[PDB]
């Protein structure tokens, strides 16, 4: 999720958001009138750490909202992890069994994806989870085809 | 104004 | 601009 981001587009809604709170350097200079630098680089700073510390808070919920979708299917279910870890355990072997087909997993990115906001609301999100989409859809059918017999 | 993570 | 990693 990280890695698909880029520059121009977190530029520009930082510019967007500086906008919207009208406070850019030509005014906030004018405004204030005095040639203390410290004190309003200091304040330019605080201002960027409220908009950095929000945007890092966005990014974990929607991170934390897909890694949701996948979790479950590891522990069990089709391609179960102490299923193949017994299986070594025992004989040192692992039969596995593979049908191509969309499941529960594929289901869930779909609904999740298509649903969320944060795409429209942010456009770097919006780039980012089109780009990781299809690696996303990849890994669900991975998930979702293999199983290890019993 | 607007922000990054809200409704 | 350009970046080595980006696409």
């Amino acid at each position: 999720l990280l890695n698909a981001t880029t520059y121009r587009d977190l530029e520009a809604d930082w510019l967007g958001h500086v906008a919207a709170r009208g406070l850019q350097p030509q005014r906030l200079v004018r405004r204030y009138r005095n040639a203390r630098e410290a004190d309003i680089a200091g304040v330019a700073e605080r201002v960027f750490d409220t908009w950095r510390n929000t945007l890092r808070t966005t990014l974990l919920d929607f991170a934390h909202g897909l890694v949701a979708c996948f979790a479950p299917g590891g522990p069990s279910g089709p391609s179960s992890f102490p299923k193949y870890i017994d299986w070594l355990t025992c004989l040192g072997l692992v039969p596995i069994l593979r049908k191509r087909q969309e499941g529960g997993v594929t289901q869930g990115l779909r609904a999740f994806l298509k649903q969320h906001p944060l795409t429209r609301q942010l456009a770097t999100v919006a780039e980012a989870a089109e780009r990781a989409g299809p690696g996303f859809f990849e890994l669900a059918l991975a998930f979702d085809s293999t199983r290890v017999a019993d | 104004p607007y922000y990054p993570g809200e409704a």
